[PDB]
């Protein structure tokens, strides 16, 4: 058996420059058995490289490859931000086939503001006796923002979930839903309810608010 | 108990992929000296085992070798295996004087010790070999990474679904070759061509792709390309060659043009059987062109005769001689130099009738008398050259057999002809 | 013209029974080696094993100690995987992927992918999902689909449309045990009295 350490990891690097990422072999792997591969989010895998040099049909040519002996790497020489995906380095050849950690790859974007849209619970839900208020940051690339719930100028903690998409691959930027789940009665007891946001690049919290029965 | 080697030759065998099921190893070391039907050769094969980190012994015996009458030679003796151990081997001669011990590895050869223990690893595989004039030829094939026995994995599921073709494949010492006739619908400059085989059969299944990958670039006609088939290699190693009858620059859609394919993978076992089954699958690509896969199947049967003479290769020479003072010279071995502890040089002549008469002629560093040998002055000089001296000639063209060893050396073999 | 039409979404029980079809077409079936290539939430790929249609040759991994079954029929261009067994660490997505080319006994690279299946294991029952609409107002409008348990969800919008505005979040895993997401699409805010967006997420159902 054989085992394979990638070392990056993680990138982060600008929209354009060259990534270097690098996959060591503990045992002296032929020079023709090692592969590269790229795993959007959502998406399978597909194949890069083949040779641990050889470049599959219809890779484009910022992807290079480069190894022998045990210290082998690709290099992503012009980055953009359709190379979002996680990248593997495979061994093929032996019995047991090994693969990577992977090594997430993330492109930079100017910090860009999120827009907040906040929805009420629909009244189909509340028919069933559980309201649910969301509130949305549509595109955003600092990735750091907090999403703050108000009830009545009252901090809500541990009442609301928050879901985060990864960085698409067009614009690089990030989109965040907070959902703020209360009770019936709850819902019904409660006047306003505001949503605030804290972001980079807005310079002030920015918060969407509504009251009940608008 | 066993017998003691005279120069001992010993081989690294290395498989490559993995096991298909047999075990060959090629010898070209042992000595077939031509035009001699009275040449015999006794060969008994130790083989060790490793069963369970204990190691074993495996003493076969193949007995006279008869050269101009039989091919394939079956054990007919075992003393350190199982139930019945002589089906299990095949000792096959290929051509130019080499032999190729055969074992299939998926049925257990040797049980004494324990029963029900599956790690039966071979190491490595000694053979024997008995001179005409007495010498103990011995080789030594060692297992670089020693490899187990997984018997019996229930091989027969033959299925056919697979182009068929009215042609056959023959397989002539251990050498399969075939011939197959394809067409493609792509050209010659756009075609990236790959073919692989698969041989199946009772329990064997070898696999053979071409190590260079896709064809780069089919040049016109004679398209060449190693493949690597696999099990154990072999020298001289398994080819093909795509020859294309198309004068294709500018193709047109929907012709297909014919392409000739033909294969060679070297080491084919007979443990395949008659009517056994060869698939090939050729595709040829590009930027996902034309050229889709296919698949060609055809029976494979094996030559039962040697596709060869078992005379090993010898280098003919005239002498012009006159009077009866005839003379030559036997130059220095292939692998030796002045540092060689034991050196043998033999002589005898052409088409002997008798053993115990023309077979008297042996030469060491330490002698030159021989014991029976007549009218042949034997003097091993200077310069680490041998000088053969023949007296009683005379309007007969007589012919000298001379062959030569050292200790590291590969034997060699002259054919001298004393005419005028 | 290589497909490997994988099939099944399974949430299956602790004691292992389970079964993925992988449907192949575009090629010889028989010469290529197909292997298969999980992949669990934990920041990993790992090869499961690989099989040749043309001789039966199986081969598999040896972490899993003997659990998987890898078969195959050529009747049909299909690889059946089995991983049945006392499964405690086995949800993760089970890839159906073809080597680049021929190779000897299962040494090739894979290059062509298959959709992926994804298996869960777990006690709990299968619980159906709930949506309800996010009516918009300032120029987006969206669809929430909360407690189902099954994590294969899928979500879409229009019936086909609205593909440079969707945005579907990843699951959260509440307190209770299961699973909520959202989608949401952007509207240009001026056709909204015009156009009638419908969001139409299959799971178990189909709702407007
Ligand atoms: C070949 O030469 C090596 C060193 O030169 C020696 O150790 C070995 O014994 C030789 N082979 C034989 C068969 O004597
Ligand atoms: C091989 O072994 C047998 C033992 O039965 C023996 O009779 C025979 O002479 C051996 N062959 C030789 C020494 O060439
Ligand atoms: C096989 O490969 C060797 C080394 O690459 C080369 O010299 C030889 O020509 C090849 N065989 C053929 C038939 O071309
Ligand atoms: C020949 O075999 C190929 C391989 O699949 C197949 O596509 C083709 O249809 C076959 N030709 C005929 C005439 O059946
Ligand atoms: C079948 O095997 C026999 C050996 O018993 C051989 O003589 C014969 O040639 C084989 N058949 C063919 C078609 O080669
Ligand atoms: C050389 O080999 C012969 C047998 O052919 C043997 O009698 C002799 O003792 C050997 N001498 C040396 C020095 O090895
Ligand atoms: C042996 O028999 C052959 C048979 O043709 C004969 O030509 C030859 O003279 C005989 N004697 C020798 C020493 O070869
Ligand atoms: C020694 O080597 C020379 C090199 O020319 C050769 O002519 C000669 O025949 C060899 N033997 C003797 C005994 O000189």
């Amino acid at each position: 058996e054989i085992v394979l350490t990638q070392s990056p990891g993680t990138l982060s690097l600008s929209p354009g420059e060259r990534a270097t990422l690098s996959c060591r072999a503990s045992q002296s792997v032929a020079s023709k058995y090692l592969a590269w591969y790229q795993q959007k989010p959502g998406q399978a895998p597909r194949l890069l490289i083949y040779g641990a040099s050889s470049r599959a049909t219809g890779i484009p040519d910022r992807f290079s490859g480069s190894g022998s002996g045990t210290d082998f790497t690709l290099t992503i020489s012009r980055l953009e931000p359709e190379d979002f995906a996680v990248y593997y380095c495979q061994y093929y050849g032996s019995s047991p086939l090994t693969f990577g950690q992977g090594t997430k790859v993330e492109i930079k974007r100017t910090v860009a503001a999120p827009s907040v849209f906040i929805f009420p619970p629909s009244d189909e839900q509340l028919k069933s006796g559980t309201a649910s208020v969301v509130c949305l940051l549509n595109n955003f690339y600092p990735r750091e923002a907090k999403v703050q719930w108000k009830v009545d100028n009252a901090l809500q903690s541990g009442n609301s979930q928050e879901s985060v998409t990864e960085q698409d691959s067009k614009d690089s930027t990030y989109s965040l839903s907070s959902t703020l789940t209360l009770s019936k009665a709850d819902y019904e007891k409660h006047k306003v309810y505001a949503c605030e946001v804290t972001h980079q690049g807005l310079s002030s919290p920015v918060t969407k608010s509504f009251n009940r029965g608008e | 108990a066993l017998l003691v080697c005279q120069y001992t030759i010993q081989s690294l065998i290395h498989l490559t992929g993995e096991d298909p099921g047999f075990f060959n190893v090629e010898i070209p070391e042992f000595p077939f000296y031509p035009t001699c039907n009275v040449c015999t050769a006794d060969v008994n094969v130790t083989i060790n085992f490793d069963v369970g980190g204990k190691k074993h012994q495996l003493d076969l015996d193949f007995g006279q070798l008869t050269p101009h009458t039989k091919a394939v030679y079956q054990p007919r003796g075992a003393f350190g295996g199982s139930e019945n151990a002589t089906n299990l081997f095949l000792l096959e001669l290929l051509g130019a004087g080499e032999l190729a011990l055969t074992m299939r590895s998926k049925k257990l050869p040797i049980n004494v010790t324990t029963g029900e223990e599956q790690q039966v690893s071979l190491e490595s595989v000694d053979v024997y070999f008995q001179d005409v004039f007495g010498t103990m030829w011995c080789h030594h094939a060692e297992m670089q990474n020693p490899v187990y026995l997984i018997p019996e994995t229930v091989p027969y599921i033959k299925w056919d679904n697979c182009n068929s073709t009215n042609i056959t494949a023959v397989v002539r010492a251990q050498g399969l070759d075939v011939t197959l006739p394809l067409s493609l619908p792509t050209s010659a400059q756009d075609s990236n061509f790959s073919v692989k085989t698969e041989m199946l059969g009772n329990e064997i299944d070898i696999e053979c792709i071409m190590e260079d990958g896709e064809i780069s670039q089919v040049l016109p006609g004679d398209n060449k390309f190693n493949i690597t088939c696999s099990g154990y290699e072999s020298h001289v190693p398994s080819g093909g060659i795509l020859t294309s009858t198309s004068p294709v620059a500018t193709p047109i859609p929907g012709t297909g043009y014919a392409y000739s394919l033909r294969l060679t993978p070297r080491p084919v076992s007979r443990f395949l059987g008659n009517n056994s089954i060869l698939y090939v699958f050729y595709s040829g690509n590009g930027p996902k062109a034309s050229g889709g896969d296919y698949c060609i199947q055809s029976n494979i049967v094996f030559s039962d005769e040697i596709p060869a003479s078992q005379d090993m290769p010898t280098n003919t020479t005239d002498i012009t001689y006159v009077g009866d003072n005839a003379t030559y010279s036997v130059p220095m071995v292939t692998s030796e130099d002045a540092n060689s502890p034991n050196v043998t040089v033999t002589a005898f002549w052409a088409w002997p009738n008798n053993t115990e008469t023309d077979f008297k002629c042996k030469w060491t560093l330490t002698s030159g008398t021989p014991s029976g040998c007549e009218n042949i002055s034997g003097a091993f000089a200077s310069n680490r050259t041998f000088d053969i001296t023949v007296s009683g000639l005379g309007t007969a063209p007589k012919t000298l057999i001379i062959t030569r060893t050292a200790t590291n050396a590969t034997t060699t073999t002259h054919k001298v002809i004393f005419s005028k | 013209q290589v497909q490997l039409v994988q099939s099944g979404a399974e949430l299956k029980t602790p004691g292992a029974s389970v079964k993925v079809s992988c449907k192949a077409s575009g090629y010889t079936f028989t010469g290529y080696y197909i292997h298969w290539v999980r992949q669990a939430p934990g920041e990993g790929l790992e090869w499961t094993g690989w099989i040749n249609p043309n001789s039966g040759a199986t081969r598999y991994g040896q972490k899993f100690q003997g659990r998987v079954t890898l078969t195959s029929d050529t009747s049909s261009s299909t690889v059946y995987m089995e991983v049945s067994n006392l499964t405690s660490d086995d949800s993760a997505v089970y890839y159906c992927a073809r080597e680049l080319s021929y190779s000897i006994r299962g040494t090739g690279p894979l290059g062509y992918w298959g959709l992926g299946t994804l298996v869960t294991v777990s006690s709990a029952s299968t619980k159906g999902p709930s949506v309800f609409p996010l009516a918009p107002s300032t120029a987006a409008l969206g669809c929430l689909v909360k407690d189902y348990f099954p994590e294969p969800v899928t979500v879409s919008w229009n019936s086909g449309a609205l593909t440079s505005g969707v945005h579907t979040f990843p699951a959260v895993l509440q307190s209770s045990g299961l699973y909520s997401l959202s989608s949401v699409v952007t509207v240009p805010s001026s056709s909204l009295g015009t156009q009638t967006y419908i969001c139409n997420v299959n799971h178990k159902p189909s709702n407007t």
